[PDB]
């Protein structure tokens, strides 16, 4: 459970950052489709 | 456009799924604390 | 736990909504390339 | 045709992840009922 | 080719979520065994 | 909990597989769109 906790915490921090980039890239797709 | 749109809708689901996942990890943590 | 539940219950309904509408915008794009 | 095709597959996996998310929230709700 | 990369990122996200999800499920199962 | 467990195991394996397939289409897209 000790290892589990730091793995889920990182995975959470990871996906959050990834979710930002995913949005930013999305912001560029329609910003640049034309 | 219609797909760059479907791209957003997909991003929205995962965004929402993460919101739900967070709460679920919070529940697991809470129960783990009391259960032990 | 009171607000917790209230939240996961709303998220569930939300996601099902997005998934539903996504299936729609998906089939629209399918018959469109056509 | 290939971007949209991937969109169907992406939406297909996200749907199943939800089924799995629902199952985990059920367990969490269930354990919560008892532990409480 | 703007969307193809974005489709890879969304892919990587669902992957990270699946990993986190599997971990959450292990916790739900583990608690379950302790409770019963 | 018996059935529950059987379904999470299956779904976990199923999703990991669907993701792998998406990887094949992702590749064709990397190729084609380029």
């Amino acid at each position: 459970w000790q290892e589990w906790e730091r793995k889920v915490d990182f995975l959470e921090e990871n996906i959050t950052a990834l979710l930002e980039e995913a949005q930013i890239q999305q912001e560029k797709n329609m910003y640049e489709l034309q | 456009a219609g797909i760059v749109q479907q791209q957003q809708q997909l991003l929205d689901v995962v965004k929402r799924q993460q919101e739900l996942l967070r709460l679920t990890v919070w529940g697991t943590k809470n129960l783990q604390t009391r259960v032990t």
